[PDB]
RNA sequence: GUUAUCCGGAAUGAUUGGGCGUAAAGCGUCUGUAGGUGGCUUUUUAAGUCCGCCGUCAAAUCCCAGGGCUCAACCCUGGACAG
């Protein structure tokens, strides 16, 4: 799905998602009740690091199963290369590259099949980047310049060491698989690993 | 008597808290039948410090806190070479609770039972695996791991023990 | 001279030093001559002497031990046997374990002589793993 | 401090409990 | 430098030792003869071990410390206090109570109560109540006089304990041991080397033997503080 | 989501990995057949054991690496440890 939804919601409970669905912060009228009071269990914990995983990149869970299926598949720190597989993820570089303003404003601007990759159209969210690809717009988009509207509003936050924003021939690639560094969101890939060691 | 002990609590950055259980114990009397609360209180910072320890009183925080002050007083440090891991597995019991511990490649999060996850999670190593052999308890459990985590040796000790000088390390 | 003459040092040696003491008679066989050769050379122990007491040829072996303490032997010594007789275990020079990572060691029975997993790893000869300590 | 001090006291008989029970006689 | 003669102690009490059947046998790499139902102790790595001893112990007091030292047993009482009171040290006159090192924060309350009572004492004002008071500060104080009199002058822990041989003060050794205090004692013939973790290992049956190797660490603590 | 079937958890059939004084459990004790295990030294064959090489264990599956379907599922090409 997409979960489309009530997503302040999913701020003040996970914490303050960042970049995904905001980048105003939450509660600006709120809050003013509820106190936690500290009492939270360790499962609540590890069930909220899913989520603030879940949600920062808009997967289906049983999706998620499978980048962790394949993390283990793969030879390293499962802790990192499943902030790998969830990195290189295309909306997600089509977030990180600011040519949308939120991750479901990513999706569905590969939705409706504006982004072409090596001169190739890319229809879907769920593309997995490579290491030297290419990253553009379509041909309508210099007369449907959304892309540019986002691409004004963006430049707070500059790019990770894998990008390369080209002005306005508007490319963007990839160098190498991201760092851990270089992951944007924080959070502990051991308290993610841990909670799946039960499948 | 000076009064709200402000300095006195020592406001523990150094030492971070948690119980891991607190069961209401009870004693009869002539009168009756009258609750303690025993907590387990495993303290520990996160640089390879730990120790548990065990509390009874009529009030649940001066029992969890009388368990701290027992168990600060109850520390070993945890020999942890690696990249937060273990030099190599160990099994020890105690009384009849027996703890398998293994070291881990550094992409896995702590992977062991409550009262054993307890006490690494605090112990600041982040790739083990620990698997409980015998009780359902979580007092013997803890001290298990306590002593299967004592009784570990690193490669510069046991090089500087047997007298090789060196070789057959990676690292 | 029961059934096992290795279990007969073997189990001399966690008696010996579970009790602190430092001094273990036991007999000079073949095998139990090559065992404390590759043994006092690996730093486990300290010295192995051949005498006669009827004239039977036998070896008295002196522990490791440290300073004046709790127990002035650190490190448990932990002696195990693995090939028991009626139990034979045989490896090829895969499954040849590194004990702890390498600190212990398995004396284990080649074509060549006795060796360690050093001296049977890079030979890439299998054996007959007699035990491992550790 | 103090509790460190003490450790620090244990440490050196200890060692003073360690150098000599090996030699010495 | 710290030297004894080997003949000063081989002469003396020090290798008379103790029963025959009666030895717990971790000395057995240690003892040297038998002799007439009494043993025989090794003097040489008696005599080492007090050169240990006294390297230990000067070494702890060049550091800069207060010692330590138990007295209990009534045969070895007063030659404790004798070598107490020119040592500078605080002692046990005679007799321990379980809990005056681990318990300490009780302890030092009654410390409280004992300097107030001496306080009361010698401010003349002793005279002003009558047999009642008077009778119930003379006991509380008489009690206290034989705990805590010989202990006046400490607050906290030492650094070295020094005790009565081993019979009576397993107490006050447990103590230290739960308080990691390093101990430096006597061993009977039948006792253990492993209860503190460097000890001197010679018979009490003879005084001139407890004089010999108190009176030595006397001066030995004595130039420690010479500084 | 519920149910059913199977494995896990279960070291709750245990070689890895359990027990038998009192918790379930040592035959009432003993002789001994079959069978099982067995002292030390030296020598011989190599059945076990180990090492090399060779043959085979179809293809498909699983593992690695590439490639193709807009990705994945799936399909395809090559390779191989085990054993």
């Amino acid at each position: 799905s997409r979960y489309r939804g009530p997503r302040f919601k999913k701020i003040r409970r996970l914490g303050a998602l960042p970049g995904l669905t905001n980048k105003r912060p939450r509660a600006g009228s709120d809050l003013r009740n509820q106190s936690r009071s500290g009492k939270r269990s360790q499962y609540r914990i590890r069930l909220e690091e899913k989520q603030k995983l879940r949600f920062h990149y808009g997967i289906t869970e049983r999706q998620l199963l499978k980048y962790v299926r394949i993390a283990r598949k793969a030879k390293g720190s499962t802790g990192q290369v499943l902030l790998q597989l969830l990195e290189m993820r295309l909306d997600n570089i089509l977030f990180r590259l600011g040519m949308a303003p939120t991750i479901p404003g990513a999706r569905q601007l590969v939705n409706h099949r504006h982004i072409l990759v090596n001169g190739r159209i890319v229809d879907i969210p769920s593309y997995r980047c490579k290491p030297q690809d290419t990253i553009m717009a379509r041909d309508e988009q210099k007369s449907i310049a959304l892309i540019q509207n986002s691409l004004d509003l963006s430049p707070r936050e500059e790019l990770p060491k894998h990008l390369t924003l080209n002005p306005f021939p508007y490319k963007g690639l990839v160098n190498q698989i991201i760092d851990s560094k270089w992951v944007g969101l924080k959070i502990n890939e051991l308290l993610v690993v841990e909670y799946y060691s039960r499948q | 008597g000076f009064g709200s002990k402000s300095k006195k609590e020592k406001i523990r950055d150094g030492f971070e808290e948690n119980v891991v259980q607190v069961r209401r114990v009870t004693k009869v009397v002539k009168g009756g039948k009258h609750m303690r609360f025993r907590a387990i209180v495993v303290v520990g910072d996160k640089k390879g410090q730990v120790g548990v320890g065990v509390g009874k009183a009529k009030e649940v925080v001066s029992a969890v806190q009388k368990a701290a002050v027992d168990a600060r007083r109850n520390i070993i440090t945890v020999p942890m070479t690696k990249y937060l891991t273990f030099p190599h597995r160990n099994e020890a019991d105690y009384g009849a609770a027996r703890v398998m511990l293994r070291p881990a490649a550094p992409g896995t999060g702590v992977i062991a039972g409550g009262a054993v996850r307890t006490v690494l999670e605090m112990a600041g190593v982040e790739n083990a695996l620990g698997k409980q052999l015998g009780s359902n308890n979580a007092l013997n459990n803890a001290r298990a791991t306590i002593v299967a985590v004592q009784t570990m040796r690193q490669f510069s000790d046991v090089a500087r023990d047997r007298g090789i000088p060196m070789e057959e390390l990676w690292k | 001279m029961g059934k096992d003459t290795i279990a007969d040092i073997i189990t001399c040696i966690r008696n010996a030093d579970m009790n602190r003491k430092g001094t273990v008679r036991i007999v000079s066989t073949n095998i139990t001559e090559n065992i404390v050769k590759i043994l006092l050379r690996e730093g486990f122990i300290e010295n192995a002497r051949k005498h006669q007491e009827r004239n039977k040829y036998f070896l008295v072996l002196t522990l490791r031990h440290r300073r004046n303490k709790k127990g002035p032997y650190l490190n448990t010594f932990h002696l195990k046997r693995v090939s028991r007789p009626g139990l034979r275990i045989y490896s090829n020079y895969q499954r040849i374990p590194r004990i702890l990572g390498g600190m212990g060691i398995a004396i284990l029975s080649t074509s060549r002589g006795i060796m360690t997993d050093r001296e049977a790893r890079l030979e890439g000869i299998g054996g007959e793993i007699l035990c491992y300590i550790w | 401090t103090r509790e460190r001090q003490k450790l620090k006291q244990l440490f050196e008989d200890a060692y003073e409990r360690c150098r000599n029970a090996p030699m010495e006689g | 430098y710290w030297n004894i003669n080997l003949e000063e102690m081989m002469e003396a009490g020090v290798h008379f030792g103790h029963g025959t059947r009666k030895w717990n046998p971790r000395m057995s790499p240690y003892i040297s003869a038998k002799c007439k139902g009494i043993h025989i102790i090794n003097l040489t790595r008696t005599a080492r071990f007090l050169s240990e001893a006294c390297d230990l112990v000067f070494d702890a007091s060049s550091r800069g410390k207060q010692f330590l030292i138990v007295g209990t047993k009534n045969k070895a009482a007063d030659s404790v206090a004798r070598a107490a009171i020119r040592a500078r040290c605080h002692y046990v006159n005679k007799k321990w109570l379980g809990g005056m090192l681990t318990n300490w924060s009780t302890t030092e309350t009654r410390l409280h109560k004992f300097r107030d009572l001496r306080m009361e004492q010698t401010a003349g004002r002793l005279a002003r109540l009558p047999k009642r008071d008077a009778a119930v500060v003379k006991r509380q104080l008489s009690h206290l006089q034989t705990y805590l009199g010989g202990i006046k002058y400490m607050t906290g822990l030492p650094d070295i304990v020094i005790i009565v041989d081993q019979q009576e003060e397993y107490t006050a050794l447990r103590e230290c041991i739960t308080l990691g205090i390093p101990t430096i004692c006597l061993i009977d013939t039948n006792c253990n080397p492993d209860l503190a973790d460097i000890s001197i290992p010679a018979n009490d049956d003879a005084i001139a033997s407890i004089r010999l190797i108190l009176t030595k660490l006397v001066f030995a603590i004595c130039e420690g503080r010479s500084s």
